[PDB]
């Protein structure tokens, strides 16, 4: 799960509530991480006003952004052609981190038990 | 460690106070420095009075 | 030198005048992709001419002749130069490389000066505090807003001493003697002074008793 | 019986710092206590306090920890207020040679002799071994514990106020600052030594040293 | 890699792009983590305007911190004695954490493999 | 240690420098993580002006949560009936993560050594 | 072995760093040298905003 | 029995370094412990304690490793609390000339005489040879172990504390030896030597070296 | 039993070079070992090692090569652990005059006398000639071999750390560089000599020289 | 590369920088001259018969 650093993109192409992809600005496309097959980063879509939704980036091609909806459970909404793609959702990432550290500790304990 | 003040001079405010000349000093107020001492200025005397208020010349 | 002027770049020097001083703004790219941007103001008045450096790049200058304050354009905005009513900016001053004839270490620092007491710097600081409070209030009401609420400013003295090209100490005590570190012996010493307030003078000695002498 | 406040006033008068802003009052109190210790060492007659001390059962005993050296043990204090028997010094080595098991000898209600060696200051032996914590008057060169505050009193005599002032000046002007002077410190140390030297009353220091009974 | 909390400071010293060390305001010096031998923390140098550079502090003493420049890929740029050093850059430590979780899981799996 | 997501509320009932419980706005109470026995999230109180104090939420019931002060060492402070409770602190949680990772590789290495 | 810094002067880069005058120094940045000390420069004030991009005059 | 905290405060008040930046607490503590060892060497009367030391089987014995020199071996401690017999010094050469195999003599429950030579510090012989680890109180020149922390306590007398202050002044002021070619450091050394010279209480350092028993 | 690390830390603190850049750690180690040797020579009581050494058959014997001078030969070690007989010094010239073929007689299982001449340090004669390599305890002024690494331990007493520091300062400050000072070196040599002079515990150096038995 | 001419003969070529270097010995001359060869800039060269004299200046 790759991560991004200080990348805010204007969502130039209007995105339907059931949308397979979105388009970032040409300048900000390279600002986001490179990604690859099987590697992804989550992004928070901030609409005008307080509306915020969280998505999953399967991959990027140049300035075109492949997207999937409703990862944390945020409801799908229609998107105007002026929006923000920035920030990293702490809930999913730190939850995965806490689960992974505990899983590693449990696996090490099981390995110790099997060795004994 | 004597400090002696003689031949007084006027004020130069474009200088840090410690870096003033040896005989230059701050706030040279109502002093006439001619002979090299602290000769006091005389008090103004009222000669005449003006007619119209707020005279600028 | 010719080298320094050529590297500065005379082709794109933006010029300006303030109090009989030529304000030159330079923005040139050093090889290997390093960029230096700053303002080089020239004052020939005095015993010998010298350069006072500044770090405010300006796209264009305008010296309003009627009121002698420079107006320089940076970021599509008109900024005055050291105009009244603003808090003092951080000052950089790195001393000449002092090659002592005998390698020694210094054990006395006297940073003289006075805290802000002219009350116009105090008024400017109060205005800055009001601006900080206003921006804090307006960011505090965001529907919320993480971080922000920027810290207010402060008046400080920060003198850094370079032993032989290495920073050994940063001293902030003022009007009282301070101490460097020990265990290092160097002969090419230099002093850098960083502060938001003015400093009268700095004197160094290996011992406080020697500091008594001068 | 003078308080420390007077000596602090003197020290604030000699050094041209009456406000105690540079030489802090804690620092001057420290110099006062160091000076008290130093004069007590140089001239033991400066501070000798007769203290009654219980003795642990057995030949071996320990001087009170706040005592540099015991000079005399005049009286063996009988129970409650009665002064009791007197005690006279003897030789430890002959107490060893004859009756080699003198430590194992039955304890006595009142000790009769004490042996003290200058080389070991914290240990003095009693004869016979003490019993049930019998107390004895001890005349020892007591050390002034500390001078915490200005109003703290100094149990030494008012004679040595000049010596305390000179010692405080010596240890204060020896500071590594512009406000302290070095030749002044050396002269003050010499003045302190001379002031203790001309003490014709107490224990002599110049002519005879450590020979006082 | 030690982490900082709520530490925003002004760079009182003009930091050259090839600069070994930097000095924050006296009050904010202790606000930075004390660090130790072999220990570093991420520091983002946000100058005036939008330009920013990221580095780690190798060691700090009193008010001055030693620095290692251009470590996370940001180009070396000049710094005004009025700057901001604060925050923590997402990419580096989080890549390290996602790699450490995988390393711990793989090492544990090899542990049961050797046990069997 | 659960984590929070996009949660920000006002502390309506004035908080003493020594406080046992907090009261958020009625609407936003559900947005904070629900938690359970022995399970907590760290919540930051950014009061008026720059002052901020960190606290630990041992548990939340309906709209009011029992609170514990002075976790990272921030001074206990009095808070006015208007406040902000939001954000996730880097130092504590991510320090827990770095400790857990190192514990994981250490336990895996110990398991391998016991297997050998 | 005392070194004293007083009556500060500006930067003269056509000189070896060692061979500079006794009171001349490198990188005189954001300093106004008038009284003989390190008087700090004030901060710029945003007086007005220009309309059209890429203004050269 | 003063802690190191006081001495560090003194030395940090003489040198105008109170927060300890030129002279850190660790190096000042190092100078304190070095001065304690040096002052014990100069005047053994400063720091004497009696230590219960068991003796390995055989005539040949080794005193505890961190002891400069044993002055007296007064009492041979019997099993558990009983003080037991006392011991007197004797000369090894006479023990050697006659009964040359006095080391092979049957070990004794309690030693009677001990032989010590100032030349060989660490080795002292016991007559008769010791048996099964009999413990004996030893009056030995113990060396202060170290001063690792500010709060650590120095078990030395409370005027040698000022002597340590002066010695630390020496060891710190020799660092900036450029000033006056170390004249100030030599002055502090002279002051320290005079301070121990005029110690009228303990072993006289002014008189003949090792003259005092 | 102090390691060389502490003394190198001192020498790095005295000379204003803590990083050991100009004065390398090997160089300071070499000065430490030179100081140990010099202190052993000046005051033999500093390092005297009781070494059991086999004796070549015959009257002539050689002192262990890592020994300055043998001071006593207390015990003639019997086979395995038994201490055996003691040995007392005699006169070689009278051993020559009477029984001139005293080298040629039957060897003895245990030597009975030894003759040592100061003018010849490496040779000491035994009477009767030793047989089958009988070992004897030798008390000699051992020379500390070397200080290869910083963590290497110095077997001398911890009290001579001040003398070692003064010697290292004297030798390092005698370097012909800007960073070394000469008058400082002379003062440090004087300080080392004085520090060894006031060693009231060990072998005297100022008053009596080479007269210690 | 600094080459030293004793009395018209090259005695040594020294390449160490920022650290004390040593000439040869056993030659005595009174007309000394210094030759400097380098691809980089050099601040100064100072000569003394002893390191302790180099301490003086």
């Amino acid at each position: 799960v790759q991560f991004a650093n200080n990348a805010a993109s204007r969502l130039v192409g209007p995105l339907a509530p059931s949308g397979t992809s979105l388009t970032v600005t040409p300048g900000d496309g390279a600002l986001f991480p490179t990604l690859g097959a099987g590697d992804w980063f989550m992004a928070t879509l901030i609409r005008s006003d307080g509306a915020r939704e969280i998505v999953k980036v399967t991959s990027r091609t140049v300035d075109a952004m492949s997207i999937t909806r409703a990862q944390e459970g945020s409801s799908a909404l229609s998107f105007n052609p002026n929006d923000r793609i920035e920030a990293r959702l702490t809930a999913g990432e730190l939850g995965d981190f806490r689960d992974g550290i505990a899983s590693a500790q449990s696996a090490a304990s099981a390995a110790q038990g099997t060795a004994d | 460690t004597t400090l002696k003040l003689t031949a007084y001079s006027g004020e130069v405010p474009r200088t840090l106070p410690r870096l003033l000349p040896d005989t230059a000093s701050q706030r040279a107020l109502n002093v006439r420095l001619d002979n090299g001492g602290l000769t006091p200025t005389r008090q103004p005397r009222f000669e005449a009075n003006i007619s119209v208020d707020n005279a600028k010349t | 030198t010719r080298n320094d002027w050529m590297k500065t770049g005379p082709g794109n020097i933006v010029g300006g005048q303030f109090n009989g001083r030529y304000f030159a703004s330079y923005e040139y790219i050093e090889p290997s992709g390093a960029a230096f941007s700053g303002t080089l103001i020239f004052d020939t008045t005095g015993a010998a001419p010298f350069i006072i450096r500044s770090n405010h790049k300006a796209d264009a200058f305008f010296h309003e002749l009627q009121t002698g304050a420079l107006y320089f354009l940076v970021g599509k905005e008109i900024f005055e130069w050291d105009a009244l009513g603003q808090v003092n900016e951080t000052l950089s001053w790195r001393s000449k490389q002092f090659v002592l004839p005998m390698p020694t270490n210094f054990g006395a620092i006297l940073i003289e000066g006075s805290t802000a007491a002219s009350e116009e710097e105090q008024a400017a600081y109060d205005a800055e505090r009001q601006r900080i409070e206003v921006e804090n209030a307006t960011n505090f009401a965001l529907p919320n807003g993480d971080m922000m609420q920027r810290l207010p400013a402060e008046g400080f003295v920060s003198v850094s001493i370079y032993a032989d090209g290495k920073l050994v100490k940063t001293v902030s005590k003022m009007n009282r003697m301070a101490r460097l570190p020990s265990g290092f012996l160097a002969r090419i010493w230099e002093i850098e002074v960083n502060s938001n307030i003015n400093i009268s003078d700095i004197v160094l000695a290996t011992t406080g008793q020697e500091l008594r002498n001068v | 019986a003078f308080p420390a406040s007077v000596v602090l006033s003197r020290a604030a008068t000699l050094l041209q710092d009456e406000d105690h802003e540079r030489w802090t009052v804690d620092e001057l109190l420290e110099w006062l206590t160091d000076g008290t210790r130093e004069i007590v060492v140089r001239k033991p007659s400066a501070y000798m306090k007769t203290t009654t001390a219980a003795l642990v059962a057995g030949s071996k005993q320990a001087l009170p920890e706040d005592a540099i050296q015991l000079i005399d043990v005049p009286r063996n204090l009988k129970t409650d207020g009665s002064p009791g028997r007197a005690v006279t010094a003897t030789d430890r080595r002959l107490l060893d040679t004859e009756n080699p098991d003198w430590h194992s000898m039955k304890p006595a209600g009142q000790i009769r002799h004490y042996t003290y060696d200058s080389n070991v200051p914290t240990v003095f032996y009693t004869y016979p071994p003490a019993a049930a914590g019998v107390q004895v008057e001890l005349v020892c060169a007591w050390r002034h514990p500390a001078l915490t505050t200005q109003n703290d009193v100094v149990q030494m005599g008012a004679e040595f106020v000049s010596a305390l002032v000179s010692w405080c000046l010596y240890r204060a002007s020896s500071k590594d600052s512009e406000f302290a002077n070095g030749a002044v410190a050396a002269a003050h140390y010499s003045a302190f030594s001379d002031a203790l030297g001309a003490q014709a009353t107490g224990t002599p220091t110049t002519q005879a040293a450590a020979a006082a009974a």
